[PDB]
């Protein structure tokens, strides 16, 4: 509805980046730990049930 | 709790457990997976490769956010089924998550 | 002035309508400017403050009176900015304020008010 | 420390002037001085250039710089995206770009200047160094394309006539061409 105005919101505004920006930084940073967790489930999955499926 | 293959070889989950169905008198199974959750006292549903485990829209239509049962793969029955074994973890893997 | 007028001594309850206060500081800005007085804020002349004071501040209730001076002006701020010096100094001046903003307008409820930031 | 690419000064010079060798620190942190970050740098230059180039190196020259930029650019955004599965989750080829990387980067790149004998080459020298390069990695593809054992390739004592190659000195720089080069036709040979 309004553009932002024309002093005082520099700073703030600024300050906007460096928790937006630094959050976004490392959330992946965070993510990258549950995909390591995926991995262990990939493996595991098939294994028995295929084999004793067969006799 | 239940599955579906066809009768001929059903007979076996009948056995112990696996109350199961038909599975040569639909080849949409639709009718079957309401009538499923007519109970839903059945967390558990699972069919042959003789279908496919990739439409599974149909629970979506059905369940709508109220998750009952992952359709899982079975197969009609063994005469090879590991060679799409490795495969099946590798079809899944590109086009989820990343594609390698 | 015609209002202290008919407030004081004739005894009235006058409700002055002012609408649009925007125009004034325009035409005041141009006096300023053309003398030499200097800018002090948006260019708009810094003595502003005072020349704003005498407009709204006329107006109240007198002592063991009668009568009354409620003075509602509405001022029309460019944009819905909301530090364009106009509105701005208004703001100590009168008491409080309550604003209409686009920000209901489009939704079509009428007459568009927010609570937010009337404070009265 | 304005701290851009952007303030007055800098895309001023970038103007007028024509070549930018960017340095930063980041790639510097993990120790490969000098720092000279390719992939933010440029000069107009080369192109008026080729003509002398083609004279005095070799001849195919021109041809083996623009081979080998490609090397890390197809890197860049492989990396960048798939490196968060490390270099076991890739297929073949994959690994096989960035394994040449590393040399691109353990040796093409990073000298130093506190070796009499390198911290100074000619031309001719590099020239040299770059061909061997590529002409380890056409060939190491065609391993790969047969399905051979990749990480074995990764293990050759091959790469080691690579590595020592910055520290050949000057003098004998023509003949440790002569002896290393070829050896590499027969590395595949044995596969």
């Amino acid at each position: 509805s309004q553009v932002s105005p024309t002093r005082m919101n520099l700073l703030q505004r600024r300050g906007q980046l460096r928790l937006a920006q630094k959050g976004v930084d490392l959330l992946k940073k965070k993510r990258d730990a549950l995909v390591a967790e995926f991995f262990g489930l990939v493996r595991e999955a098939m294994e028995a049930r295929k084999a004793l499926d067969q006799a | 709790m239940a599955v579906i293959a066809d009768p001929e070889t059903a007979q076996g989950f009948r056995l112990a457990g696996l109350e199961g169905y038909g599975a040569s008198s639909a080849e949409e199974a639709q009718s079957l997976l309401e009538t499923l959750v007519e109970r839903g006292g059945y967390a558990l549903v699972a069919v042959d490769e003789a279908l496919l485990p990739d439409p599974e829209r149909a629970v979506e239509r059905l369940m709508r956010g109220r998750d009952l049962p992952v359709l899982l793969p079975i197969a009609g029955l063994k005469e090879a089924f590991q060679g799409h074994d490795v495969e099946g973890y590798m079809r899944e893997l590109v086009r989820k998550t990343i594609g390698f | 002035t015609v209002a202290e007028y008919l407030a004081f001594e004739h005894d009235y309850h006058v409700l002055v309508i002012l609408t649009d206060m925007t125009n004034y500081c325009e035409a005041l800005r141009e006096i300023g400017a053309a003398r030499e007085e200097i800018p002090g804020r948006r260019g708009y002349p810094g003595y502003m403050y005072t020349d704003l004071a005498t407009i709204y501040e006329r107006a109240g209730v007198v002592e063991g009176k009668k009568g009354s001076v409620t003075q509602i002006p509405i001022l029309s701020m460019p944009d819905d900015d909301r530090t364009h010096p106009i509105p701005d100094l208004t703001g100590y001046i009168t008491e409080g304020q309550i604003q209409l903003s686009r920000e209901l307008h489009r939704k079509g409820i009428y007459p568009p008010i927010d609570p937010l930031p009337s404070l009265s | 420390p304005g701290g851009d690419m952007s303030e007055p000064v800098t895309q001023s010079t970038l103007r007028i002037v024509g070549a930018f060798w960017r340095l930063d620190a980041s790639l510097a942190f993990r120790r490969h001085f000098p720092a000279i970050n390719w992939n933010g740098s440029y000069s107009l230059f080369t192109s008026a250039l080729d003509p002398w180039y083609r004279e005095n190196v070799a001849e195919d020259y021109p041809e083996l710089r623009d081979a080998i930029s490609e090397l890390l650019q197809r890197e860049a955004g492989l990396q960048e995206i798939v490196q968060l599965v490390g270099p076991d989750a890739l297929q073949d080829a994959e690994r096989l770009v960035i394994e040449v990387g590393r040399i691109i980067r353990e040796d093409f790149l990073q000298q130093n200047a506190y070796h009499e004998v390198d911290a100074y080459c000619s031309m001719k020298k590099a020239y040299g160094i770059m061909k061997m390069i590529l002409a380890f990695y056409k060939e190491a593809e065609a391993a790969i394309k047969r399905g051979v054992s990749i990480d074995e390739i990764l293990q050759l004592p091959v790469l080691e006539r690579i590595g020592r190659a910055r520290y050949v000195s000057e003098e004998e720089f023509p003949a440790y061409f002569e002896e290393a080069m070829k050896e590499i036709q027969g590395a595949f040979k044995a596969l």
